[PDB]
């Protein structure tokens, strides 16, 4: 099998290129990995190239996949970029082939930003409609809410985009306490917040 | 025949590279109060030819208020077949059951790192019949150690990772729930599992009056069933004949323990025989607020004396021990705080001489801050001085107070303070900042200031250790009420190969010499401050011997030009193996071309070789070739054969990735 | 018996993805050779993917999904592209409900499937293609 190094990774503005690791545990195995980039609602985009787009892996081997920038300084500076960093890993063999695509997050980071990315999560606030959930997320970096549970019902996971909001459906008997964790940039879910309204 | 977890067969196992070896350590202190120089400089040579690792060791010592001295010499050698080594030449005993001794002779003693990860230290098997095809999982603490799928039949699982003492391991078969408790004393050995160390030669000893008399101190450790431990030894010699033999125990929730008797016939520099016995016991207890407690108790008789006290000069030269008692304690208390209380003691044949030496400790993990209260009760009854001292450590990291992402330096520095009370009116504090400097955190200052109570004089302090890419090197300042020391060390290790001689940071046995012809200054990964030389080799420190280790180059450091076929390598060293692990540096442009055929894109998976330099890539999609290393001109061979040409402007070598589109034949 | 000095030991853990594992290897699955109406189903033909070396957390999260070349005469079915016409691969869940190819990522350690060949007819080689993605939010 095919496993990249990390959930999600972070790009620092400025920065010429990131890596990623794609490793392979299978000894008798041959796949070929293909790479690109997308942008935010699913299409391809060329503005950051992955190399090599296209290599095949023998054996116990793992690679490094050099995402280059190639924006050349056009997003913007005072908030997030979300990007999804898309590997296939094709097999190079009346049978069906089976293709497995990893798709990930790639967040487009700007140097300088006010709040730390620990102390973001917090900032995140409520409100609670009729029968919708509104998500303000004042920081400028997007907030995977996950665990988010209204009382003693849980709701779904909603990726609150950063300077915005979202909205996720809300049962009318749900209590009125809210909880919510969040996942930082190591993959891992932070300590449980209450969820303060607005 | 099931292999055991994380199994290397011993066919993948580098002997490594005819490959010399040069190893300086320079060290100076100008002491300054009329000012005293000093050097002690540290040569370790090598020669890898085949299998066999010669070594040798040599310091040069020097004094401004010249003269080379040779220390060791050794063939160092591993025999795959019996799981062992032989140090043929100068070394040193395990000294596991005996005491260690220095000697000039062969040595053939078995090593456990030739074996895997999990069949290391005590681990109790599990045997038991799961009628039909089931999932045994071994529930201790209520976390899955092993989790695996059974054949009809009886079964034996002996890969359990070591946990030190820790509790019991709940067997749930699918469903015969049975426990099977276990604790652990260093001595004991799994089921099966055997240890020898035979040994010859001459006795060396650094005192100039003890002599070398010839000596043969052969081991054993063979583990049994049911957790006993049979392990005996004996170190006969020309006038010393001593019989160890020891049997430990595995007793479960009761704890480990080992006894063994050692029976000495030794016979003194005045010709007076002395028989004499030696009865040990080591107990381990544990989660009785987890208090693991340990004793250790030896008695001896008598005219029972070790080798190091047979082996003196004649009678023109110029108190046998009698019990030591160990008790150590070891409470939790809550998930930061433990609390230690260690203990000795100790009585003399004919004298009431008691060497208590008692040692308490409070260590404690407040969020960043790990404060560390200390107490000691050194007691000789010899001088009958209480020597108590109450010592208090903290440390202060800076980023408790900086932000996360803070781009300032001082998010590495971490403050610091050591309080330390003599309890008689003495008292010493040095409260300092350390911390590193340097952008890939070569750089290493730890300026402490420091001052000391009634003398009233301040004690500072300023080193500077730098961890390059060629050889450490630091200058470390002292200053004190009268004395101005300045030191200043260099290290470093050469490393003479084949392919040429390459420099890098002092060697630690196992080495990886990277082999990257073409790529200059390229960072190794997960090392610090270790690069690449103009010629393209580095030297990595050090690599872990008979497992997988990692090489990679951090592609972000490469240059502009260079673009590597797989960045990272592995390697499976033995001991004392220059290991090569190669990269190919494909220098040249980078080019993504569109490449087209009869106005359609080329069909998915079709090869791309280039003719002038080598090169390869497939072809992605839409005719997406990802091309490096190619020069400014030259042609394409499309195989799915059709040949294409591409002009690349001089323009071109100054970007990156440089996107064309050629029209193939 | 002296006093040292302090020792600090610094380190990030990462998490990782989960590596995808079927049950067959090589990510093959065998159909072998190849209807009164239109929609009627084939023998059907079971295949697992398995989500391992991952903690629990990552693999609840992830959201699963399924792309393909969508078939000219159904465009719910997997094509097939001596070819045989007028047949596709349908995908079935362990519940035996249809999972309709290129559809929004949807959450469902252990991933079980069928696939049966459904008609839109000639016999002949089919082979098709599918893309299994998963969304690691």
């Amino acid at each position: 099998g095919v496993a990249l190094g990390a959930t999600r990774v972070i790009y620092p503005a400025g920065q010429k290129q990131e890596q990623l690791a794609v490793t392979n545990n299978d000894e008798n195995s041959t796949y070929l990995i293909q790479s690109w980039v997308e942008n935010a609602d699913g299409v391809k985009d060329g503005r950051f190239i992955v190399t090599p787009p296209l290599f095949a892996m023998k054996g116990k081997k793992e690679n490094t996949l050099r995402i280059l920038d190639a924006t050349n300084n056009q997003l913007p500076q005072d908030r997030e970029s979300l990007f999804w960093m898309n590997v296939k890993a094709i097999p190079s063999m009346n049978t069906l082939q089976l293709a497995i695509i990893s798709r990930i997050k790639l967040y487009y980071r700007p140097a300088k930003l006010a709040l730390p990315p620990d102390q973001a999560a917090e900032k995140l606030r409520f409100r609670r409609s009729a029968n919708s959930l509104t998500l303000i997320n004042p920081t400028p970096y997007y907030l995977t809410v996950t665990e988010l549970n209204a009382g003693t019902r849980v709701l779904e996971n909603a990726l609150v985009p950063p300077m915005g909001e979202s909205t996720v459906k809300l049962p009318s008997d749900a209590g009125s306490n809210i909880t919510y964790r969040t996942i930082n940039d190591y993959g891992a879910l932070t300590p449980k917040m209450t969820g303060v309204m607005e | 025949s099931n292999r055991a977890r994380g199994y290397i067969p011993p066919e993948l196992w580098d002997p490594g590279i005819n490959a010399g070896l040069l190893n300086y350590n320079f060290s100076g202190n100008s002491v300054q109060n009329g000012n005293s120089h000093y050097a002690y400089l540290n040569l370790q040579s090598g020669l890898n030819i085949g299998a066999w690792r010669l070594r040798d060791n040599t310091t040069w010592s020097y004094n401004s208020s010249n003269k080379w001295q040779h220390i060791n010499t050794w063939l160092e050698r591993d025999i795959i077949p019996l799981r062992s080594r032989l140090t043929l030449g100068d070394g040193y005993t395990q000294g596991d059951i005996f005491d260690g001794i220095n000697f000039r002779g062969a040595q053939l003693a078995s090593d456990d790192n030739m074996l895997p990860d999990s069949q290391r230290g005590f681990a109790p098997v599990i045997h038991g019949i799961a009628r039909g095809t089931a999932q045994v999982t071994i529930k201790q603490n209520g976390y899955d150690i092993y989790n695996s799928t059974v054949p009809p039949g009886p079964f034996t699982i002996n890969d359990i990772y070591a946990a030190g003492n820790s509790g019991d391991l709940q067997v749930t078969i699918k469903t015969q729930i049975f426990t099977v408790p276990y604790s652990s004393v260093p001595l004991l050995q799994r089921e099966g599992h055997t240890r020898y160390s035979i040994t010859a030669g001459e006795y060396r000893s650094g005192n100039a009056q003890q002599e070398k008399p010839r000596f043969f101190q052969s081991t054993l450790l063979h583990g049994l069933p049911a957790g006993w431990t049979i392990y005996g030894g004996t170190q006969l010699a020309d006038r010393y004949r001593a019989f160890n033999f020891g049997i430990g125990k595995n007793m479960g929730a009761l704890g480990a323990l080992s006894v063994d008797m050692t029976q000495a016939n030794s016979t003194l520099p005045d010709d007076s025989q002395h028989d004499g016995q030696s009865v040990r016991f080591l107990y381990n207890k544990s989660l009785n607020g987890t208090n693991i407690q340990l004793v250790g108790y030896r008695y001896s008789t008598s005219g029972y004396f070790n080798f190091a006290d047979t082996t003196y000069s004649r009678m023109n030269g110029y108190y046998n021990k009698r019990g030591k008692l160990q008790l150590t304690v070891t409470q939790q208390l809550g998930r930061t705080s433990t609390l230690y209380l260690s203990g000795s003691h100790q009585t003399y044949w004919g004298t009431s001489n008691v060497d208590e030496q008692f040692q308490a400790g409070l260590n404690t993990a407040f969020e960043d801050i790990n404060w560390t209260l200390s107490y000691s009760l050194t007691k000789n009854a010899w001088q009958k001085g209480r020597d108590q001292m109450l010592a208090l450590n903290v440390n202060i990291p800076f980023s408790h107070w900086l932000r996360s992402d803070s781009k300032s330096q001082w998010r590495h520095a971490s403050a610091s303070y050591s309080m330390s009370h003599d309890l008689n009116g003495r008292m010493t504090n040095l409260a300092g900042v350390y911390g590193t400097l340097l952008e890939d955190n070569n750089l290493s200052y730890s300026v402490q200031t420091g001052y000391a109570g009634g003398n009233s004089g301040s004690t500072g302090y300023a080193t500077l250790n730098y961890r390059g890419g060629y050889g450490n090197a630091n200058i470390g300042y002292s200053h004190s009420d009268d004395i101005k020391q300045l030191y200043y060390g260099v290290s470093g290790g050469v490393l003479a190969h084949a392919n040429g001689v390459t420099l890098g940071q002092p060697l630690n046995d196992t080495v990886v010499l990277v082999k990257a012809p073409g790529a200059k200054d390229a960072k190794v990964e997960n090392q610090t401050g270790v690069r690449t030389d103009w010629r393209g080799y580095a030297v990595l420190p050090y690599a872990t011997e008979y497992r997988e280790n990692r090489v990679a180059l951090d592609t972000n450091t490469l240059a502009d030009n260079v673009d590597l076929d797989n960045a990272v390598a592995n390697v499976v060293p033995t001991r004392g193996a220059i290991v090569r692990a190669e990269f190919k540096a494909r220098v040249g442009i980078k080019l993504l071309m569109t490449l087209t055929h009869n106005n359609k894109p080329l069909p998915f998976g079709a090869m791309v070789t280039s003719e002038s330099s080598q090169s390869s890539g497939i072809v992605a999609d839409n005719g997406q070739v990802y091309l490096s290393g190619m020069p400014l001109a030259g042609k394409v061979q499309v195989k799915w054969h059709c040949v294409a040409n591409y002009q690349l402007p001089p323009e071109s070598q100054q970007q990156l990735l440089t996107q064309l589109s050629a029209e193939c034949r | 018996t002296l006093p040292g000095g302090n020792m600090q030991f610094q380190g990030v853990i990462i998490a990782e993805t989960c590596r995808i594992e079927a049950g067959d290897k090589q990510m093959t699955v065998n159909m072998g050779q190849i209807f009164h109406a239109v929609g009627e189903d084939s023998a059907p033909v079971p295949f697992v993917i398995h989500l391992r070396e991952c903690s629990t957390v990552v693999s609840e999260r992830v959201g699963v999904a399924f792309h393909g070349v969508a078939d000219g005469k159904n465009p719910d079915v997997l094509s097939v592209g001596g070819i045989a016409t007028n047949i596709g691969v349908a995908l079935f869940d362990d519940e035996g409900n249809l999972v309709p190819i290129n559809r929004p990522p949807a959450n469902w350690t252990s991933l079980h499937f069928i696939a049966k060949y459904r008609a839109t007819v000639t016999g002949g080689i089919a082979n098709a293609q599918a893309w299994f993605s998963l969304t690691y939010q």
